[PDB]
C-alpha cells in the first residue's frame, strides 16, 4: 500500500517429486507394435542430461509379468549395515617399551574396504556400532583385563600406565577381560555440525595459505572426532605383544549428494592422492573395438 | 518452441536460442534459511537484486588439444561485484546459484562438451610419495583459482581419483556443437550446515572438459571459446565484520 | 549467572588485580582499553569464570554469551567506553 | 575488544585512574554436548 | 525515567544515560521511496542491516580556543563499511540519516556545543576578489573532507556567508556539559529529487561548533575528544555499475 | 509461514503533526495566580532543541483578548507576490557596435533584493511572472519595435541582428513596441527536477575535482534554464543605446527546508563567497553590555 | 551490584531473527552428570610370604 514493491515479493516467498514406495521389482504390462509418427521414445536428448525413458514396454512386443524380485536388501540401510575393520592398535607392552598405553585417533580412512564404500555419499549422518575384537599378536587369548577410554577433543590424553586420566570419572571407559567375547558398543551422531562431510573444499583457518605444501588443506574438523585410548589394568607391566583391531556397524545411516566411486588407489589418509606416472584405467585392455571377449 | 530460452535475474538478462532444458539440480529449488533450523541468532541481510546478477567470467579458448578447464564457487566472487564487497564483510554466507556456461561454434565444426557441478571439489596431490610429512599437496591458487579458473592436468581421474567415467551422478548438461551451443544449471545451496565462510569454504566446483576433441576442417574459425555466466539466488550474509582478502 | 574474569591474565598483574582491567585518561584519543578471546573452552581469562569450567566438561557448546562490566571509579568521573565484538576471520582489529 | 570511545574524564582532586570487573556468564539458549574430563586436574601423588 | 536512551539499529545498539530528548528533523521519519513517485524503472535494493549499522568516525579533540569542524552526507561514508562498497556500485541512492554525537565532560567542566544538520551545506571562497575567472574558491578536499571531517575557519559565518546565530531554523540540539554529554538527530533524505547520485550530491552538513570554550579549572582532563555516531536508515540503491571512487 | 523474518518486517513497512488552519491572530483566556509545586512551564530544557512554550497565560496574569489582527498578509504566497528586478540588457544598437543583438542568460542571483528573498528557502517551486519594461538610455520612449525570443538549453543561440534564429517557428518570441506599456507574460515551472534548488552540495559531473579552483562547485544545472535574447525588428542597424529592466513575480510559490537570511554582502553570483577581511557583524556595536541604548 | 544477573537478552539488543531451536539440553542436567562411573580407591591385597 505505501510500496507495492516490498508487499509484492514478500507474499511471493513462499516455499516453491512425490515419489511413492516401490516394495517389489518393477512388473511390465504387454504392448504391441505401433505404426505412427510424431511419437517416439528412443530419440531422447541425453544432452539435456536427463536419463532416456526409453522403457522396455515402449520398444518391443514385450509380454505380461507380475514381478517379485525383492529390493530389500539394496536399500542404503541394510548396505552399511555390515561391519567392518577401522583400524588396529599395537599396545606393546613389555619390556624395552616403558609406556604401557597405545594411542589411536579415529580415522576409518585408514583402510580401503570400509573406505570406498562412505566415499559414494558426500554428506552422511548415522549412528554407530563400535566392536573392539582383543587378543595378541599370536592369536592367543590369555587371562588378562583391558582398559578402552574415549579422549574427546580438549580431553587430558593418556600419559602412561599409570596415568590419573584413566580414572574416568567423566570419560566413557570400557572394562573388559581378554577371555571374552567382544565387547561392542553403540555410539551416537557426535558432531558439532549437522552432518558427517568427507570432503571440504577449503581451509579450516583464515588467513594465509601458503603454495608450496598445503597441508591443512581438505581437512574439516566436523568429523575430526578425538581419539581413543587403550591399556592393560596393571600399575606394573605384564611382557605381552598385544594387537586389538576395532570393528564399527553403520545403523540409521541418511545419506546425501552421491559421488562417484574412486576407482584409483589409495596413497594417503586424510587426503585423496593419486600418482600420475601409474593411471589405473578402470576398464581393462581390449584387444581391439571389435573384439568383445 | 523449446529450444529458446529466457533467464532474466537481477538487472541482467541472458538468452539462448539454440541451447534447450534447463537441469536443475536435484529437484529443489533455491530457497531462504528457514526459521526453524538457522543458528545465526542475528537477523541477515537480502539485498536480491545487487547480488543477483549474471556476472560473467573471461573466456577460455578451446583448442584441439585441450584438456579442461574448472572453477570454484563463491571463491570465483570475492574481488568483483558489490557480491565481492559483501562476502569480504560477512562471516557467514548462503546463496543457491544459476550456472550457465556457452560455447559457440558453427554447424560445420563438431565438438562436445561435459558441463557438471562437483560438489565439495577437493583435489589431489599428483605424486606416488606417501611420505606424510612430504606428501605432495595443491597450492592455494590451484584449488582456490579465483575468477580465471585454472587448467587441469589429468582430466580422466578429475584431479581427485575419482573417474569422469561416472562423473554423471552429478548434476550435469552437455553442450554439444551439433545441436546446442550452450547450457545451464541451476543449483541450490549444497552444504551440511546452513551458512558458512564464503573465503574458506567452496560449497562446489564446476567443470568443463572437452571429451569430444573440437575438429574442423582447416578453413575456418580456430579460436573457439567459453564463457561462463553465472548468478546467485536468494543469497544471504551474517556476521559483519571487518574487510578480510583472504 | 556471572562470574567474574581474569582479563588482566599477565605476568606483572599477579595477585588479586587479575580480576581487573585498568582505566585511565588517554590524552590521545582513539585508544584500545583491553581485549579478550571469547572462546571459554580455550585457555585464558575464562579458565576463571564457571561458564568456561564447566564447559571444559563437556565437548561442544552453543548459544549466546553474555558479559557485564561494573565501573568502580569515582561517582564525579564519568567517561563512555565502546564495547565490540568481532566474529572470526582476521585478527583483533587495529584501530576502532 | 574494549576502545575508548571518548576518554576518561576526570575532575580535579580526583584520582586519575580506576578499574572495570569484567563479568562473565551464558544466555538463556546455552545448551551443552556429551562429557569430557576436564583439563585442571593433573594428580600425580595419591592423596594420604 | 527519560535521561537513559537505547538506540539500536543493525547489530549495533547505542546508549546513553545523561543525554535525553531526540529531535526528529522536521516531524517526518524515514520512509522508502514511494511508488508513485520514484523514476528509477528498476528494482532498487534493500539491504536493511549491513548498511543500517551505526559506524562510527574518528574523535576530534576539544580545546580550549577551538573553532569547529564539519561533515559532509553521505561523503564521510564512501571508502569504509559495506555501505561505501555499496555507493560505489550504484549511480542512485537514498536514505534516511540518525545523527549521533557525543562529548564526554566532567561535572566540574563547563562549555557547551552546537550540533545542528545543515542541508545542502555548501561552502564559500573567503577572498575579497571578485575576479569571475579568478575567483577564490574552496577546494575539494575542503568541501568534501571524508571520514576525518575539516576544520572551519570563521564559525560565525558558518563559512557560507550565513550568520550561526541564526542557524537554529535547522533541526538541531544542544550538547551542554552541565546537563548533557550527547545528543542525536533523526533526518529524513531532504533532497528535491528521489534519488541522487552518493559521491556527487551530498544531501546534507553536520556542524558542531563550539559555541561557549571548554573551561575548566587546571588539574583536570585537559584533552576532550567528540565523536560522533551515523547510522542510516531505509536505505536504497540502484542503477549497478562499475566501481567509481571519486 | 516459510520463515517468519520476512512477511513481519514486510507487514511492519507501512507509513509510520495534523495541524490546524489559523485564520486570525491567538487570543488568550484569563489566568489567576496557581501556587503548586511539580507543574513549571519556564524552567524548559532548550537544549533539546525544542522550543519553550512558556505561553502568556502560563507566565503573568492575563486577561481575556479575542484578538482579530489578520495573518494573511504573512504567508509566502503573498511574501513572494511582489516584482522585483531580475536583470538588465544594454542593447548598444549604433554605429561602432556591429552586433545589433544582446543576449542575457536568466539569473536571479544577478541582483540582491529579490536574491536575499529567496535564499531563505532551500527548494522552491513556484510559477513566474515576468515583465519586461523597455526604454532607451535617457528614459526616452521612441517609435520602435523590440523582439523577445527565449532560446532554451540546447537551441541556437542568434548570431546577429538578421540571423535565422529570429524565424522562431518553435522558440516563443514576444514581438512588442517601445510605445507601448510593459510586455508582461506568465512562465511554468519548467525544471527538468521536481523543484529548485538554490543550492548544491557537490558538482554536477563524476571524476577528478581540484583543490587549487573549484570553479564547477556548487552549480546545479536544474535551476540553470537557458536564455534569453533581444534585438530591434530592423536588418539595418538604428543608432540608440537601449537598455531595457526585466521583472519577474512569483506565484503559486511552495518553499521546503527554511533556510538562513544572509547577513555578509555578496561578491559574486553563482557563489556565496564573503571576505575574510571584512567580516559584517549582524548587531551593531554597543557601548558597553550594560548601557542598552 | 544488586547481585542480580543482567537479563539483557538477544532480542533486546540487536536485529535478531526467528530462530526455533531444538538443541537438547537431556545431557546437561545433574541426573547424568554423575551418572558416569569413576575410580575411587585402590586396595593393596599383598597376600605373599613375607
Ligand atoms: C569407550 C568407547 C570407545 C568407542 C568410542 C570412540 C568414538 C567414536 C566416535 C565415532 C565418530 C564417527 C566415525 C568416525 C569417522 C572418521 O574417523 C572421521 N569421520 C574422519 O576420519
Ligand atoms: C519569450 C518569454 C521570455 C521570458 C522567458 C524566459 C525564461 C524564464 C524561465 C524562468 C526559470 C526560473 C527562474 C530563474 C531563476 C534563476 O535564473 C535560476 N534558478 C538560477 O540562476
Amino acid at each position: 500500500d505505501p510500496v507495492e514493491d516490498i508487499i509484492h515479493d514478500a507474499l511471493s516467498s513462499t516455499v516453491r517429486t512425490s515419489g511413492q514406495d516401490v516394495n517389489t521389482a518393477a512388473g511390465t504390462a504387454p504392448s504391441s507394435h505401433r505404426l505412427e509418427t510424431g511419437r517416439v521414445p528412443a530419440l531422447q536428448a541425453a544432452e539435456t542430461g536427463a536419463t532416456s525413458n526409453a522403457t522396455d514396454e515402449n520398444m518391443i512386443e514385450t509380454r505380461c509379468v507380475m514381478n517379485r524380485n525383492g529390493v530389500l536388501e539394496a536399500t542404503i540401510s541394510h548396505f552399511f549395515s555390515r561391519s567392518g575393520l577401522v583400524g588396529v592398535v599395537n599396545l606393546t607392552d613389555g619390556g624395552t617399551d616403558t609406556t604401557g598405553y597405545a594411542v589411536w585417533d579415529i580415522d576409518i580412512m585408514g583402510f580401503v574396504q570400509l573406505r570406498r564404500k562412505c566415499e559414494m555419499f558426500t554428506y552422511m549422518r548415522f549412528n554407530a556400532e563400535f566392536t573392539f575384537v582383543t587378543t595378541t599378536e599370536n592369536g592367543e587369548a590369555r587371562p588378562f583385563m583391558l582398559q578402552y577410554m574415549y579422549v574427546p577433543p580438549g580431553a587430558p590424553k593418556p600419559t602412561g600406565r599409570d596415568a590419573f586420566q584413566w580414572q574416568t570419572a567423566t570419560n566413557p571407559s570400557v572394562f573388559v577381560k581378554l577371555t571374552d567375547p567382544p565387547a561392542q558398543v553403540s555410539v551416537p551422531f557426535m558432531s558439532p555440525a549437522s552432518a558427517y562431510q568427507w570432503f571440504y573444499d577449503g581451509y579450516p583457518t583464515f588467513g594465509q595459505h601458503p603454495e608450496t605444501s598445503n597441508t591443512t588443506y581438505g581437512q574439516c574438523p566436523n568429523n575430526m572426532m578425538g581419539t581413543f585410548a587403550v591399556r592393560v589394568v596393571s600399575r606394573v607391566a605384564s611382557q605381552l605383544k598385544l594387537q586389538t583391531r576395532v570393528y564399527m556397524k553403520l545403523k540409521h545411516v541418511r545419506a546425501w549428494i552421491p559421488r562417484p566411486i574412486r576407482s584409483q588407489p589409495y596413497l594417503l589418509k586424510n587426503f585423496p592422492n593419486y600418482d600420475s606416472s601409474k593411471i589405473t584405467y578402470s576398464a581393462r585392455d581390449r584387444a581391439s573395438i571389435k573384439q568383445a571377449n | 518452441s523449446d529450444r529458446v530460452a529466457q533467464l532474466t535475474v537481477g538487472n541482467s538478462s541472458i538468452t539462448t536460442q539454440e541451447a534447450a532444458n534447463i537441469v536443475l539440480a536435484y529437484g529443489e529449488w533455491p530457497e531462504y534459511c528457514p526459521d526453524t533450523d538457522a543458528t545465526a541468532v542475528d537477523k541477515p541481510t537480502r539485498p536480491d537484486v545487487s547480488v543477483n546478477r549474471f556476472y560473467t567470467l573471461d573466456s577460455k579458448m578451446w583448442q584441439e588439444n585441450s584438456t579442461g578447464w574448472y572453477w570454484k564457487f563463491p571463491d570465483v566472487l570475492n574481488k568483483t561485484g558489490v557480491f565481492g564487497q559483501n562476502a569480504q564483510f560477512h562471516y557467514l554466507y548462503r546463496s543457491g546459484f544459476c550456472l550457465h556456461v556457452q560455447c559457440n561454434a558453427s554447424k560445420f565444426h563438431q565438438g562436445a562438451l561435459l558441463v557438471a557441478v562437483i560438489p565439495e571439489f577437493v583435489l589431489a596431490g599428483r605424486g606416488s610419495n606417501t611420505k606424510p610429512n612430504e606428501a605432495p599437496h595443491p597450492g592455494f591458487n590451484t584449488t582456490f583459482p579465483g575468477t580465471a579458473g585454472a587448467s587441469f592436468n589429468d582430466p580422466y581421474v578429475l584431479d581427485s581419483g575419482v573417474p569422469l567415467s561416472q562423473s554423471l551422478i552429478y548434476p550435469h548438461q552437455w553442450i554439444n556443437l551439433r545441436t546446442n551451443n550452450c547450457a545451464t544449471i541451476i543449483v541450490p545451496y549444497i552444504n551440511a550446515v546452513p551458512f558458512d565462510s564464503a573465503i574458506n569454504h567452496s560449497n562446489f566446483g564446476l567443470i568443463v572438459v572437452p571429451v569430444s576433441p573440437l575438429k574442423y576442417s582447416s578453413g575456418a574459425t580456430t579460436a573457439i571459446p567459453i564463457t561462463v555466466t553465472i548468478a546467485p539466488l536468494n543469497s544471504e550474509f551474517g556476521g559483519l565484520r571487518q574487510a578480510v582478502s583472504q | 549467572v556471572e562470574t567474574i574474569l581474569e582479563v588482566n591474565n599477565t605476568t606483572d598483574a599477579t595477585g588479586l588485580n587479575r580480576l581487573l582491567i585498568p582505566v585511565s585518561a588517554q590524552n590521545k584519543a582513539d585508544e584500545l582499553c583491553a581485549a579478550f578471546m571469547v572462546d571459554p573452552g580455550r585457555i585464558g581469562p575464562w579458565q576463571s569464570t564457571l561458564v568456561g569450567q564447566i564447559c571444559r566438561y563437556y565437548t561442544q557448546w552453543s548459544g549466546s554469551l553474555k558479559v557485564t562490566f561494573m565501573f568502580t571509579g569515582s561517582f564525579m568521573a564519568t567517561g563512555k567506553m565502546l564495547i565490540a565484538y568481532s566474529p572470526p576471520g582476521s585478527a583483533q582489529p587495529a584501530n576502532r | 575488544t574494549l576502545w575508548y570511545q571518548t576518554n576518561y574524564v576526570v575532575p580535579p582532586e580526583t584520582p586519575g585512574e580506576a578499574y572495570i570487573i569484567a563479568m562473565g556468564a551464558a544466555q538463556d539458549n546455552f545448551t551443552l554436548k556429551i562429557c569430557k574430563d576436564t583439563d585442571e586436574v593433573t594428580q600425580q601423588a595419591v592423596l594420604q
